[PDB]
């Protein structure tokens, strides 16, 4: 049957660069009738739906910007794009519509940009969640480079690992950073026990981690 | 002025049967082959099947992953494009799309829809408590200030959030759901100039389609 496979699984470029992607096909799609190569590229950006960027290997759909070249024939397909920009962060798809259709598993493109500082904010329960017996902490990091950062939670000044949840935002298809939201949760019993919540974000940025907290006396 | 639509995704249990609907306007729709390609959550695009055109006798095709099982249908009265799926499974948990296809001539999926999530799951729906993020004790002297929305313990996926019903895009972060004791849980921030909050209303919108829950909740200082 036509399997279909694309390289690299994905790779991060910096803005202004040049992005190459490849397609195999287990077969040709050159199809002899038509002369033409049934291979399509889609881009789909985070959160959205896939989108048309060229079809019959080669021709770029009307709208899309000419930095998209599709290229290739027989089993071997390329899309590159010149002069990325910070809004090609998207995993692109190729497919196969010489019989029936096939997707390929798709390539991440993300954008490598210069290292940013998290802005960092901390937020104690609610009132209304308290109301039910929970306690959830939030932290926001925001707006940073590279995605790697490390969040630590402490109360009274101790170390908390337990109940903590991240997540982190995919890539802004902006500025290319990334923000991470990271959650404690505690039983209402167990915050009005202690009275410093603590957030410390520590990323390649600097040496000094970024502390911020609250304390319930003061709420 | 193409519009692809599609609905009928939600919760169904292991073993069930859900019809989704694709609702389509802006072609002459029994030209057009139509298509419907899933993604389960952070995988690959997975072609379904099709349907073709009137001058193809809108018959059918299947991926090999689903023929038996799932059925597609068209009503060209209305430009109505349908998946019948039976003997539903967890992996059939995805975003379902569908795309305008062949029409006889070009090799391309010209368009798509937003998709429509299905879950199948034994789990029950749970509708999110949503809770206002409002800063505690420090001043932002930082020009700007940031607020958020918690959206905690719901099932299934998806929910909404906007920020002021959508005035304020710029700035939004909304964080990917994580799943904890058969419950969802996200959150989303907004950052907006101090002179603007809380002299003037930031309120996130939340909706969680499987509950029907609509939400505002207004973030007040003090
Ligand atoms: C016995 C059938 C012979 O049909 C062809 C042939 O295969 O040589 C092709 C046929 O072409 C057209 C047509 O009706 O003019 C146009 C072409 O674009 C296609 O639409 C085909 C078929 O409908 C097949 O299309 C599909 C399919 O439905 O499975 C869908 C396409 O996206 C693509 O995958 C093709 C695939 O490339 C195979 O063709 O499959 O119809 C027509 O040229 C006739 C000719 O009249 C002689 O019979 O020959
Ligand atoms: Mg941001
Ligand atoms: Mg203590
Ligand atoms: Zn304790």
């Amino acid at each position: 049957d036509i399997v279909m496979s694309q390289s690299p699984s994905s790779l991060a470029v910096s803005a202004g660069e040049k992005v190459t992607m490849s397609c195999k096909s287990s077969q040709s799609l050159l199809n002899s009738r038509t002369r033409k190569n049934y291979l399509a590229w889609y881009q789909q950006k985070p959160g959205q739906s896939p989108k048309l960027l060229i079809y019959w290997a080669s021709t770029r759909e009307s709208g899309v910007p000419d930095r998209f070249t599709g290229s290739g024939s027989g089993t071997d397909f390329t899309l590159t794009i010149t002069s990325v920009q910070a809004e090609d962060l998207a995993v692109y798809y190729c497919k196969q519509s010489y019989n029936l259709r096939t997707f390929g598993g798709g390539t991440k493109l993300e954008i490598k940009r210069a290292d940013a500082a998290p802005t960092v904010s901390i937020f104690p329960p609610s009132s209304e969640q308290l109301t039910s017996g929970g306690a959830s902490v939030v932290c926001f990091l925001n707006n940073f480079y590279p995605k790697d950062i490390n969040v630590k939670w402490k109360i009274d000044g101790s170390e908390r690992q337990n109940g903590v949840l991240n997540s982190w935002t995919d890539q802004d298809s902006k500025d290319s950073t990334y923000s991470m939201s990271s959650t404690l949760t505690l039983t209402k019993d167990e915050y009005e026990r202690h009275n410093s919540y603590t957030c410390e974000a520590t990323h390649k940025t600097s040496t000094s981690p970024i502390v911020k907290s609250f304390n319930r006396n003061e709420c | 002025e193409v519009k692809l639509v599609e609905s009928g995704g939600g919760l169904v249990q292991s073993g069930g049967s859900l019809r989704l609907s694709c609702a389509t306007s802006g072609f002459t729709f029994t030209d057009y082959y139509m298509s419907w390609v899933r993604q389960p959550p952070g995988k690959a695009l997975e072609w379904l099947g099709f349907i073709r055109n009137k001058a193809n006798g809108y018959t059918t095709e299947y991926s090999p992953s689903v023929k038996g099982r799932f059925t597609i249908s068209r009503d060209n009265s209305q430009s109505i494009l349908y998946l019948q799926m039976n003997t539903l499974r967890a992996e059939d948990s995805a975003t379902y799309y569908c795309a305008r296809d062949h029409d006889g001539y070009y090799e391309r999926f010209s368009y798509w829809g937003q998709g429509t999530l299905v879950t199948v799951s034994a789990a029950k729906t749970t509708p999110p408590s949503v809770y206002p993020l409002a800063p505690g004790s420090a001043a932002q002297t930082n020009s700007m200030v940031t607020l958020g929305c918690l959206v905690k313990g719901y099932f299934p996926e998806p929910v909404t959030v906007t920020w002021n019903s959508g005035s304020l895009s710029s700035g939004v972060h909304t964080f990917p759901a994580v799943l904890q004791s058969d419950l969802y849980t996200l959150s989303s921030s907004v950052t907006v100039p101090s002179s603007t909050w809380p002299s003037e209303t930031v309120t996130c919108n939340v909706a969680h389609p499987a509950s029907s829950t609509k939400v505002d909740k207004k973030i007040v200082p003090r």
